[PDB]
């Protein structure tokens, strides 16, 4: 556990996280819940 | 297929190197067509240039 | 913060070479 510092956060996020497709569900009042192309599009930063 | 991770594995995993490749690509291909129209217009053209006056030099 | 610094660094260096891109044109390289 205490084998995983800042920098070790970052290349783990970077293999599972950083510009990859997800999967949602959703049930209720979702009409205003924002679409999968808004999703997609927030797993990068264009930004940095 | 292996040149397409190969060629995102090394730039735009950032956003100001990726600025530099639209930039910069921009002169290598501005570069390449204005030398593909510039030679396929003198291989249209042989004997009507400017330089292709028989008595160019001499007025008198 | 840090990354913000050379984040600011690397496309500072762009501008450098992207106005080095618009006028003054060394164009066969």
């Amino acid at each position: 556990i205490d084998a995983v510092d800042a920098s070790t956060i970052k290349r783990v996020a970077n293999r599972f996280i950083y510009d990859k497709d997800i999967a949602i569900a959703a049930m209720g009042p979702i009409q205003r819940l924002p679409d999968y192309n808004w999703f997609r599009r927030r797993t990068y930063w264009n930004r940095y | 297929g292996g040149i397409f991770e190969a060629l995102y594995k090394v730039l735009m995993r950032r956003n100001s190197v990726y600025v530099t490749f639209v930039i910069a690509g921009a002169f290598v291909g501005e570069r390449a067509v204005d030398y593909g129209v510039h030679k396929l217009w003198e291989h249209n053209n042989v004997g009507k240039r400017y330089e292709d006056i028989s008595v160019l030099g001499q007025r008198q | 913060i840090q990354p913000t610094d050379v984040k600011a660094a690397a496309m500072w260096g762009v501008a450098a070479a992207t106005g080095g891109l618009y006028l003054i044109q060394p164009w066969g390289w």
